[PDB]
C-alpha cells in the first residue's frame, strides 16, 4: 500500500527557493487521489498548503498563491513543491500527504529551517508586553529588547488608528521636538525602555522601538496600551 | 514637510504595482527614504530605504529580490517597484524620511537617527483571490493530563457549520502523523475501536474510551468542508 | 586597475580620469563603488583580492595598514612638496607612508550674516553677543554637544589633544584630555551652560534646525552640511572658528586618502595613475565637477578652489585643527570624552573630576 517520503535541503537562505520532492511508492499518482503538501510550524499549527491531483489540477492555500507551486513528475511517480521567496516565518516541517476525504496516508515530515548568514546585519526588536491595560495618571513602562548589541540607535513611535506613526524618542533617550516632556526613554546595555511619567487619555495607542544600527532597520512588535 | 503616497490599489497574487512617495519641504539630495508597511491588524515592518547622497539601497528580508527602492532628485521623488506580491504583502505602505548624520570618526555610524516625517499611507490589497477564506477550528481540552485508564475527550468548535466534514489526526511524538477518524465518526483502517467522534454543526468531539500508554500523542482536527482546508490547534495528551 | 570609493563620492568624475589614463598608456581602469565598501575590503584584501586603489577617509587606513593589507607609497620629495605638509601626517603608520592625501575636511564656524554681519573672532564675544541676541528672541550659538568631534575644537584650543604625534608615530601613552588646557576649554563651554548661553541637550539636530530656521546666529558644523543650509535660504557665511584664549579652535580633520592595495601587481600603474593623472589640477577638478571634494590637498589647485570663502574657511581650519589619530585607542578616547563632556556639562561631575577620569 501507499507511502510517502519527503526529501530535499534542510536549509533555505531568506528570499530563496524552498524545493520539497515526496516520492510515492506502492500507487501511481495518476491513478487517482489528491497529493498534498502541508507544514507545521515550530508552535505546532498545521497548515495545508496545496495539492495536485490525479490528473494534474491545482488547488493552493490563498495564503500562499503567487509564491507557490506544486508539480509532478509521472514517470518518477513524485510530486514537488515550490516555494519562492522564503523568509523565517516559512520554518516549518514540511509533510506531503494523500487525500480524498481526509489526509489518510502521510510522509514522515522533513525539517526545512530558513535563517539568515547573517551575523550583525541581522537584528530583531523583542518589545513587552504586547497589550498594557493602564488609567489616566498610571506610569507606563514598555521594554524592548535588542537581539545583540544596538549602541543607543534606537528610537520610539506612537501610532493611533488609521493614522500614521509619530516619532517621540530618538537615540534611545532623546526627546523629539514638540513631544511631552512626560514621555522619556533609556538604555541598559540592550533593554531599552520606554516611560510615560502619567498617562494622559491622549496617550492611549500603540507604541513601537525601532533599531536603525544594523542597516536592515527593524521595529519591535509594538505595544498596545488600552483604555477600560 | 510633507510626504503623498500613490500607486496603491487591488492587485492580483504574483502581480506587480509600483508606489510614488513625492516629497517637499526638505532637501532631498541629502535625505534617505524608507518605505515602512503595516499588514491589517499588525504592527509596522521596515521594507526598504534609499539613501539620496549616497545612492545606496537596503531591503529587508522579507521581500529582498522582489522590491526595487529608486529615486528622481528632480522630481523629489522616491519610487518601490513590487513585484511577485502574495496575501503577506497586503499592507498599508508608508513612506518616511530618514533623519541622521554620519559619523566623522570609525565606525562612521548614524547618529539622531528617527523617521520625523511619515506619509499619510497608501494601501495595497493582494486579492483572495478566487479561494474561500480559514474556517477556524479551536480545540479543547489542549494539554490535559489524565490517567492510564481514564476515558478522554477532545472537542472541536468550527467557526462555521462545516455538515459533518471534520477528522482527526494523531501526531506522536517522533512527528509521525496518523488518520483516526473521518467524517465525524468513521474509523479508519486499522485504528482501535476505542477511538470514537461524534458532533454535527459546529461542534465536534474525538473520545479515547480508555487512554493507553501509546495513546500519548498531540490531536488534531481538520475540516474539509470548504477549501482552504483547515486544522485546529491541537490537543497534547499527558499522562499524570 | 580597479578602483573602490564610496557612492556619494565623484566617482563618474574618477572614472573620466581613467580614461584619460587608458587614453595615454592603454590600461582599463574600472571604478566600482560597492555598498559597505570600507568593510569589504579588508575581507577581500586578505584573500589577495579587492581593489588595486582604495579611497577612504585616513583614519580608517590604519586598521587596514595594522593588517598588512596597504603597500608603502613611494613618492618624490618633490612631489610630497606639491601637496599641503599637514595632509602627510594623516597617511603615516608606524611611520610609514601607506597613501596620498586628495582632500581635506574638517568643522568651521557658520553664521547667519543678516543676523550678524561680522561675526567674532574669538569665543570670549559670545556671552555678550548672545545676551544682545536672547533680547531679539534670538540666540548666539548652537551648535551639537552630545558628541565630542563637536566641542574638540574649543577643549582642543589651548593645548588638548587626542595622543601625542611625533615623527610619524602616535604615542598611546601621551594623552592630552586633561592638561590644563583641556580644562581651561571644558571650563568655559560648561560656563556657557551655566550662564544659559548654551543648553546641555543642544544636539545636531536641534542646532542645525535652529540655524536654518534662522533662529540662532551661529552653528559649527562641516562641509557636509551647507547644502541643506542652500534649501533653507539662509543667507549664511562660513569663516575661521573663533580663537580661545588667543589660540586657534582645533578641530579634527578628515583625509580623503587613496591607498594601494598591498597584493596588487599594478603597484607602479597605481602610482601613475595616482601621481600623475588623479593629483593635477586637470584630475581633481574632474572629480570635483561631478561631486565636489571640498578643500583638497593639491597646493596648486586648492588656491584656485578657495576663491569660494567657504572652503578657504575649511582649509583655514583645518590647518589650524588636529589631524585625526589613524589608531585603534582612539575608539576608547571617543567614548571617554563623550562621557566628560556629559558628565561635566550635566554638573554631575567638575570638569577636574571628569577629564582625570577621562584620561585613566
Amino acid at each position: 500500500q501507499v507511502q510517502l517520503k519527503e526529501s530535499g535541503p534542510g536549509l533555505v537562505r531568506p528570499s530563496q527557493s524552498l524545493s520539497l520532492t515526496c516520492s510515492v511508492t506502492g500507487y501511481s499518482i495518476t491513478s487517482g487521489y489528491y497529493w498534498n503538501w502541508i507544514r507545521q510550524f515550530p508552535g505546532n499549527k498545521l497548515e495545508w498548503m496545496g495539492y495536485i491531483s490525479y490528473d494534474g489540477s491545482n488547488n493552493y492555500n490563498p495564503s500562499l498563491k503567487g509564491r507557490i507551486s506544486i508539480t509532478r513528475d509521472t514517470s518518477k511517480n513524485q510530486f514537488f513543491l515550490k516555494l519562492n521567496s522564503v523568509t523565517t516565518d516559512d520554518t516549518a516541517t514540511y509533510y506531503c500527504a494523500r487525500a480524498y476525504i481526509g489526509f489518510a496516508y502521510w510522509g514522515q515530515g522533513t525539517l526545512v529551517t530558513v535563517s539568515s548568514g547573517g551575523g550583525g546585519s541581522d537584528i530583531q526588536m523583542t518589545q513587552s508586553p504586547s497589550s498594557l491595560s493602564a488609567s489616566v495618571g498610571d506610569r507606563v513602562t514598555i521594554t524592548c529588547r535588542a537581539s545583540q548589541s544596538v549602541s543607543s540607535a534606537v528610537a520610539w513611535y506612537q501610532q493611533k488608528p488609521g493614522k500614521a506613526p509619530k516619532l517621540l524618542i530618538y537615540s534611545a533617550s532623546s526627546l523629539y521636538s514638540g513631544v511631552p516632556s512626560r514621555f522619556s526613554g533609556s538604555r541598559s546595555g540592550t533593554d531599552f525602555t520606554l516611560t510615560i511619567s502619567s498617562l494622559q487619555p491622549e496617550d492611549f495607542a500603540t507604541y513601537y522601538c525601532q533599531q536603525s544600527s544594523s542597516s536592515l532597520i527593524t521595529f519591535g512588535q509594538g505595544t498596545k496600551v488600552e483604555i477600560k | 514637510v510633507q510626504l503623498v503616497e500613490s500607486g496603491g490599489g487591488l492587485v492580483q497574487p504574483g502581480g506587480s504595482l509600483r508606489l510614488s512617495c513625492a516629497a517637499s519641504g526638505f532637501n532631498f539630495s541629502s535625505s534617505s527614504i524608507h518605505w515602512v508597511r503595516q499588514a491589517p491588524g499588525k504592527g509596522l515592518e521596515w521594507v526598504a530605504s534609499i539613501s539620496s547622497s549616497s545612492g545606496s539601497t537596503s531591503y529587508a528580508d522579507s521581500v529582498k529580490g522582489r522590491f526595487t527602492i529608486s529615486a528622481d532628485t528632480s522630481k523629489n521623488t522616491a519610487y518601490l517597484q513590487m513585484n511577485s506580491l502574495t496575501a503577506e504583502d497586503t499592507a498599508v505602505y508608508y513612506c518616511a524620511r530618514g533623519y541622521y548624520y554620519t559619523g566623522l570618526w570609525y565606525p562612521y555610524a548614524m547618529y539622531e537617527f528617527g523617521m520625523d516625517y511619515w506619509g499619510q499611507g497608501t494601501l495595497v490589497t493582494v486579492s483572495s483571490g478566487g479561494g474561500g477564506s480559514d474556517i477556524q477550528l479551536t480545540q479543547s481540552t489542549s494539554s490535559l493530563p489524565a490517567s492510564l485508564g481514564d476515558r478522554v475527550t477532545i472537542s472541536c468548535r468550527a467557526g462555521q457549520d462545516i455538515s459533518n466534514h471534520l477528522n482527526w489526526y494523531q501526531q506522536k511524538p517522533d512527528g509521525t502523523v496518523k488518520l483516526l477518524i473521518y467524517y465525524t465518526s468513521r474509523l479508519h483502517s486499522g485504528v482501535p475501536s476505542r477511538f470514537s467522534g461524534s458532533g454535527s454543526g459546529t461542534d465536534y468531539s474525538l473520545t479515547i474510551s480508555n487512554l493507553e500508554q501509546e495513546d500519548i500523542a498531540t490531536y488534531f482536527c481538520q475540516q474539509g468542508n470548504t477549501l482552504p482546508w483547515t486544522f485546529g490547534g491541537g490537543s497534547k495528551l499527558e499522562i499524570k | 586597475l580597479v578602483i573602490w570609493i564610496n557612492g556619494d563620492k565623484g566617482y563618474n568624475g574618477l572614472a573620466e580620469v581613467g580614461k584619460k589614463f587608458e587614453k595615454d598608456t592603454g590600461i582599463k581602469v574600472t571604478v566600482e563603488h560597492p555598498d559597505k565598501l570600507e568593510e569589504k575590503f579588508p575581507q577581500v584584501a586578505a584573500t589577495g583580492d579587492g581593489p588595486d586603489i582604495i579611497f577612504w577617509a585616513h583614519d580608517r587606513f590604519g586598521g587596514y595598514a595594522q593588517s598588512g593589507l596597504l603597500a608603502e607609497i613611494t613618492p618624490d620629495k618633490a612631489f610630497q612638496d606639491k601637496l599641503y605638509p599637514f595632509t602627510w601626517d594623516a597617511v603615516r603608520y608606524n611611520g610609514k607612508l601607506i597613501a596620498y592625501p586628495i582632500a581635506v575636511e574638517a568643522l568651521s564656524l557658520i553664521y547667519n550674516k543678516d543676523l550678524l554681519p561680522n561675526p567674532p573672532k574669538t569665543w570670549e564675544e559670545i556671552p555678550a553677543l548672545d545676551k544682545e541676541l536672547k533680547a531679539k528672541g534670538k540666540s548666539a550659538l548652537m551648535f551639537n554637544l552630545q558628541e565630542p568631534y563637536f566641542t574638540w575644537p574649543l577643549i582642543a584650543a589651548d593645548g588638548g589633544y587626542a595622543f601625542k604625534y611625533e615623527n610619524g608615530k602616535y604615542d598611546i601613552k601621551d594623552v592630552g584630555v586633561d592638561n590644563a588646557g583641556a580644562k581651561a576649554g571644558l571650563t568655559f563651554l560648561v560656563d556657557l551652560i551655566k550662564n544659559k548661553h548654551m543648553n546641555a541637550d543642544t544636539d545636531y539636530s536641534i542646532a542645525e534646525a535652529a540655524f536654518n530656521k534662522g533662529e540662532t546666529a551661529m552653528t559649527i558644523n562641516g562641509p557636509w552640511a551647507w547644502s541643506n543650509i542652500d534649501t533653507s535660504k539662509v543667507n549664511y557665511g562660513v569663516t575661521v572658528l573663533p580663537t580661545f584664549k588667543g589660540q586657534p579652535s582645533k578641530p579634527f580633520v578628515g583625509v580623503l586618502s587613496a591607498g594601494i592595495n598591498a597584493a596588487s601587481p599594478n603597484k607602479e600603474l597605481a602610482k601613475e595613475f595616482l601621481e600623475n593623472y588623479l593629483l593635477t589640477d586637470e584630475g581633481l577638478e574632474a572629480v570635483n565637477k561631478d561631486k565636489p571634494l571640498g578643500a583638497v590637498a593639491l597646493k596648486s589647485y586648492e588656491e584656485e578652489l578657495a576663491k569660494d570663502p567657504r572652503i578657504a574657511a575649511t582649509m583655514e581650519n583645518a590647518q589650524k585643527g588636529e589631524i585625526m589619530p589613524n589608531i585603534p585607542q582612539m575608539s576608547a578616547f571617543w567614548y571617554a570624552v563623550r562621557t566628560a563632556v556629559i558628565n561635566a556639562a550635566s554638573g554631575r561631575q567638575t570638569v577636574d573630576e571628569a577629564l582625570k577620569d577621562a584620561q585613566t
